[PDB]
RNA sequence: AGUGGUAAAGGAUGUGGCGCCGCGAAGACAGCCAGGAGGUUGGCUUAGAAGCAGCCAUCCUUUAAAGAGUGCGUAAUAGC
RNA sequence: AAGGUAGCGAAAUUCCUUGUCGGGUAAGUUCCGACCUGCACGAAAAGCGUAACGACCGGAGCGCUGUCUCGGCGAGGGACC
RNA sequence: CUCGAUGUCGGCUCGUCGCAUCCUGGGGCUGAAGAAGGUCCCAAGGGUUGGGCUGUUCGCCCAUUAAAGCGGCACGCGAGCUGGGUUCAGAACGUCGUGAGACAGUUCGGUCUCUAUCCGCCACGGGCGCAGGAGGCUUGAGGGGGGCUCUUCCUAGUACG
RNA sequence: GCCCGGAUAGCUCAGUCGGUAGAGCAGGGGAUUGAAAAUCCCCGUGUCCUUGGUUCGAUUCCGAGUCCGGGCACC
């Protein structure tokens, strides 16, 4: 559901769909890379290529495992765990990427790009 | 002048008659402006020391280069400090107090806000993503060759 | 302005008021709040 | 300070009262309450006058830099043979007939001394010429 | 003042006390009224000193008794 | 009495030391590699190295795991009547 | 006082007061336009993050943060842990010593006990009483708990200009 | 962080118990050669690091800044 350090997944012009995260950008008081937040973090995995490198950015999350209870006791949980990577303004990283649709994104807003973006099974 | 009528108040010129600059200096201007001693980068521990002697431009670890401005002095007159270095570490021993000193920052800008600032020859170097300003001759011991004065 | 000491007044005829043992110095000029209470 | 060419190390401690009081310009600086004076805090008036004093016009003397006053060590634990020279100075104890000329002319010369003593360190008072001195 | 009921340097139209200074009822000082006088008009600088821009001037007439003008100031100047 | 060779070096000997560079790393006085002005290495109490083998001592990283973000309920034994 | 005995570090866990207050606010001041700094007096209210390396608290560095304070209590805490530590013998060399042995040079290991009596704290009860003998509902002098703060958005770029 | 240190021409560098400023190399004018190296005379350039003090005068003796200076550090 959270965590710290983290060994995540992305998938948008990663270096690798992983990075460790230090923290949670919120509240000064983190603890907790929660669903649809935005946090810190440096690449854990390999990258062919790829203008990404093994730097750090800071994001927005997507997924979990451990659930996605929302406002309209609509409810989730995937088998998976990945953010997508952000440059400054957060404006997304990468072109396109792997995954889709579900209300906590789009909810927290701020990235209708990715929003849009990631659509269709996957 | 702008800033004086407000925007009402317009005048040009041209000249009348190719003088001799007459023998008083047209500025030149008020407190003298900071520059550095080397490149590097900037030193809490060394920009914490001569902090007070007016203002600061860059930060840390900020490693500018020579002639680079840093700041304005607190008078008229120029100097080249320096520091990185911020020295010096460490330990032990041992502990555990104290003292912490911080730092202002920026001060920074404009453009816009920092050209008009020279007057001498301070060739304010921008760039794509940055904008300096140095003294038409980084070298301290450089400067002194062009003035160098009488008679 | 204030200060545990000094006062002997400034600016030219700035004032040496009397207030709750309070040796305050009152004056036509911010620049000589002087407060030594 | 000045206690040049000495001749011994050091002295010992007491205090209570001397013989100072004349005159010899009529710009007088007397202390009162003291005892030794840094001989340094000493030249400190001596600067405060001489530069106050449009910086020129010489003022005069008074005390002198006196004896060889000692912390022996460092910070050490005691028992050295309490030797080491450190600081020389004044010792001056029943307000005494400090002399200091210039040509000031006005409580300006007060100034000098109002910062001078006050400064240096005690309860002291000054004035001028008040009952003159015959000698043989 | 609560000092009583620890403290120095030193600061002060504190409190009270001297032993002292101003009283031209030729009726006082803060409060008031009005005038704030004509040569006062460079000396440099005069872009301006024509006291209220810097290197000193130390005189005269003249009456509310006289500012060699203590002071708000800019372009002198003009006003307080 | 000659005055340390060969290899060797900030090391189970560098105090100035978290030495300086380099690597590792979000970051590291930690170790590996360099450098080598070796506070105070050196062949015979061995010196440089040297595969296999150590309940050796130290440095990485994959794997895994209430171990850690506090853990939370649970069973068996004393505690308690 | 202490050698008929007072466990010294580092850390842990629970901390308690303090202000020369760090973030907090209240402020006069600015060389204060605005914004933002910076300059003192008032006030402890709550608050006053994670890791890295280092046995080190200090420290330097990563990332934030409103902020990531100084310090009182044997540098609080062994009758509550931990025990890398420096400090019993080993052995190691580096270093002195003619060598025995040694170095607050160093480095590898290196047997921390605890059935509470007292006052003290946490709870829970047995008395005996607040002059009829009773079942039940109250009001509180007085004492205890918690009083933070982000960033965005609102009036926001008309204040200053 | 206490403790010393150097600051002098174009760059590297000394000073009766102050009163004067220097070689070196760069350097341009020569002597020299067949021309040139080398060498020998000459030129030049002076913030004597910024402040405050002592003196008639301080680059110097003192105060402060100044790159700069070797060193201090178990519970």
């Amino acid at each position: 559901m959270i965590q710290p350090q983290t060994y995540l997944e992305v998938a948008d012009n990663t270096g690798a769909r992983k990075i460790m995260c230090i923290r949670v950008l919120k509240g000064s008081n983190a603890k907790y890379a929660t669903v649809g937040d935005v946090i810190v973090a440096s690449v854990k995995e390999a990258i062919p290529r790829g203008a990404v490198k093994e730097g750090d950015v800071v994001k927005a999350v997507v997924v979990r495992t451990k659930k996605e209870v929302k406002r309209p006791d609509g409810s989730a949980i995937r088998f998976d765990d990945n953010a997508a990577v952000i440059i400054n303004n957060q404006l997304e990283p990468r072109g396109t990427r792997v995954f889709g649709p579900v209300a906590r994104e789009l909810r927290e807003k701020g990235f209708m790009k990715i929003v849009s973006l990631a659509p269709e099974v996957l | 002048f702008m800033t004086m009528t407000s925007g009402t108040g317009l005048l040009y010129s041209t000249f009348s008659h190719y003088d001799d600059v007459r023998p008083g200096e047209v500025g030149q201007r008020q407190n003298g402006v900071l520059i550095s001693n080397g490149q590097g980068k900037a030193v809490a521990f060394a920009l914490f020391g001569l902090q007070d002697r007016g203002k600061l431009f860059l930060g840390h670890g900020a490693e500018v280069y020579e002639g680079q401005i840093i700041g304005i002095h607190s008078r008229s007159n120029d100097l080249t400090v320096n520091c990185l270095t911020g020295k010096k570490l460490t330990n032990m021993r041992a502990s555990g107090a104290d003292e912490a000193v911080v730092l202002v920052p920026p001060i920074r800008m404009t453009l816009e806000q920092a050209l008009e600032f020279i007057d001498d020859d301070e060739l304010v170097e921008v760039t794509p993503t940055s904008i300096r300003i140095r003294k038409r001759h980084l070298t301290e011991n450089d400067r002194r060759r062009a003035n160098r004065a009488p008679k | 302005m204030k200060v545990r000491a000094s006062v002997k007044r400034i600016c030219d005829k700035c004032k040496v008021i009397r207030r709750h043992g309070r040796v305050y110095v009152i004056c036509e000029n911010p620049k000589h709040k002087q407060r030594q209470g | 300070r000045m206690k040049y060419r000495k001749q011994q190390r050091g002295r010992l401690k007491g205090a209570t009262k001397g013989g100072d009081y004349v005159a010899f310009g009529d710009y007088g600086l007397v202390a009162l309450e003291p005892a030794w004076i840094t001989a340094q805090q000493i030249e400190a008036a001596r600067v405060a006058m001489v530069r106050h004093f449009r910086r020129g016009g010489k003022i005069f003397i008074r005390i002198f830099p006196d004896k060889p006053y000692t912390k022996k060590p460092l910070e050490v634990r005691m028992g050295k043979g309490k030797g080491n020279v450190e600081g020389y100075v004044a010792v001056v104890k029943p307000g005494r007939v400090m002399f200091e000329v210039a040509g000031v002319t006005e409580e300006q010369a007060m100034e000098a001394l109002r910062i001078a003593g006050h400064k240096l360190p005690i309860k002291t008072k000054i004035v001028r010429r008040d009952a003159y001195d015959e000698a043989q």
